[PDB]
């Protein structure tokens, strides 16, 4: 006889996760490069516009 | 032309200009009034300033003593400009150069008092502020709308006066 022991459930446990859970996340790399070139080029727009404005200010002074 | 360095000692001389040179009124305006009225003293006194520098060119190394007679007239006519701009718009001239006292005397930071002053002087002293060397299809920079370079803080008196001049319809 064996009373008072720990035993598994009669239906068993549910299955655990032992596979690798590494899902690929992010946009495509061409999306990040296109976004990079867009952010950069808009920055160059504002920067070179400000340089020309500062040149006209230097003319006035 | 070169800066004083390594223990320079300032000295003044209590002495007088000689008899043969007549007396001349000197300008008492300060850097923000002078930088304010710069374009209008350059508009009224173009040929006198030109006569002075052209004389100083033609008599090389003479320099000081031989074109003194003309450097009299440039100081006199610029004193005439600043007396007239005082008596015309003391308040708005004052608004302009008190704005220029802050912001490193940058002309970029005081557009809204500058518009008031330019209107008041063109209306009454009838001198116009222009930038030469500027070929057409090139907008002058103190006329443009939405410049890239805005000041850090608009001063309060000139924003209030600019809005009141909008409401009066004089602008
Ligand atoms: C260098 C790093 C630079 C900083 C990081 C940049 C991040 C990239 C910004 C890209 C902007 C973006 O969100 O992508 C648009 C996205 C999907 O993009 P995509 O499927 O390729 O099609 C675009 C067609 N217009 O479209 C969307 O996701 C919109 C989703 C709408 C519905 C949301 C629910
Ligand atoms: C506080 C502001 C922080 C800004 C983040 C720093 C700069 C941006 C870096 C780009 C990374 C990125 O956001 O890319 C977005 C992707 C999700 O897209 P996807 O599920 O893979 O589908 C793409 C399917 N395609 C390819 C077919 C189109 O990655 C992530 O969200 C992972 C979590 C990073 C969270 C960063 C916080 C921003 C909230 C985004 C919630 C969606
Ligand atoms: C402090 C605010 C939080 C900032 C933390 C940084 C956020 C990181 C989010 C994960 C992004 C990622 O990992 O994107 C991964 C992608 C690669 O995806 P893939 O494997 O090729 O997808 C393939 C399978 N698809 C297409 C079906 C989904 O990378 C790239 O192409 C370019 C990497 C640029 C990352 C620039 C992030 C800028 C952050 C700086 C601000
Ligand atoms: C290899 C580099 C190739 C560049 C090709 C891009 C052509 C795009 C056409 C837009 C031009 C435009 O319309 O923008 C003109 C702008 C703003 O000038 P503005 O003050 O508004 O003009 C008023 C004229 N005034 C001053 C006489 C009154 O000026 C620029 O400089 C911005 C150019 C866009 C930045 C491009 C940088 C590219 C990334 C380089 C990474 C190192």
């Amino acid at each position: 006889p064996s009373v008072g022991q720990d035993l598994p459930p009669v239906g068993g446990y549910e299955p655990v996760q032992w596979r690798r859970n590494l899902p690929a996340r992010g946009f495509r790399p061409l999306v990040y490069l296109a976004a990079l070139c867009g952010i950069c080029g808009y920055g160059f727009y504002r920067a070179l516009g400000g340089i020309q404005e500062r040149r006209e200010l230097k003319r006035e002074k | 032309p070169r800066e004083a360095a390594a223990h320079w000692v300032p000295f003044e001389d209590k002495a007088n200009m000689p008899d043969n040179v007549p007396d001349v009124v000197e300008v008492g305006a300060t850097s923000a009034p002078l930088l304010s009225a710069s374009y209008f003293i350059g508009a009224k006194c173009k040929p006198y300033n030109d006569d002075f520098m052209l004389c100083r060119e033609e008599s090389q190394g003479s320099g000081a003593i031989d074109c003194l007679k003309e450097g009299r007239r440039v100081t006199r006519c610029a004193v005439s400009v600043i007396e007239d701009i005082n008596k015309s718009c003391l308040d708005e001239f004052r608004l302009h150069w008190q704005c220029l006292e802050q912001n490193n005397h940058q002309l970029s930071g005081c557009r809204k008092a500058e518009a008031l002053l330019n209107k008041c002087v063109f209306t009454k002293l009838n001198l116009e502020k222009k930038i030469p060397g500027l070929r057409p299809d090139e907008e002058p920079v103190f006329l443009k709308k939405d410049p890239w370079i805005k000041p850090a803080v608009d001063d309060f008196k000139s924003v209030r006066a600019y809005a009141e001049a909008k409401k009066n319809g004089t602008l």
